[PDB]
């Protein structure tokens, strides 16, 4: 569903994009993954755990 | 000769009536035109507002 933007004045002058960002912004391949990848950026582990 | 002649007169008046007749069909296409161009521009934010 990308970004399409009129660019020119005739057809085909267009340009798209893309963005992406959220908690989740964390490694991945295509998606995050579990208790890294995605939890390093939503809870970011250390409560108790680098005791 | 008379025959042609006034029939000739008769024929460059129709004629100019008929120039006044395109005058006003294209007029009315000036006008239709004017519309059609604005159309392309409506279209042309369509297509960035699209996104």
């Amino acid at each position: 569903k990308n970004l399409v933007f009129q660019i020119g004045a005739n057809a085909t002058q267009q340009i798209s994009v893309n963005i992406e960002d959220m908690g989740a912004d964390a490694l991945g391949i295509k998606e995050a993954d579990g208790s890294i990848a995605a939890l390093h950026s939503v809870n970011d582990l250390d409560v108790t755990k680098f005791a | 000769m008379r025959g042609q002649i006034r029939g000739l007169e008769m024929a460059s008046k129709n004629s100019q009536d008929g120039i006044s007749l395109i005058q006003t069909a294209e007029g009315a296409l000036t006008e239709t035109h004017a519309i059609l161009q604005r159309v392309r521009e409506l279209v042309v934010q369509a297509g960035n507002t699209g996104t």
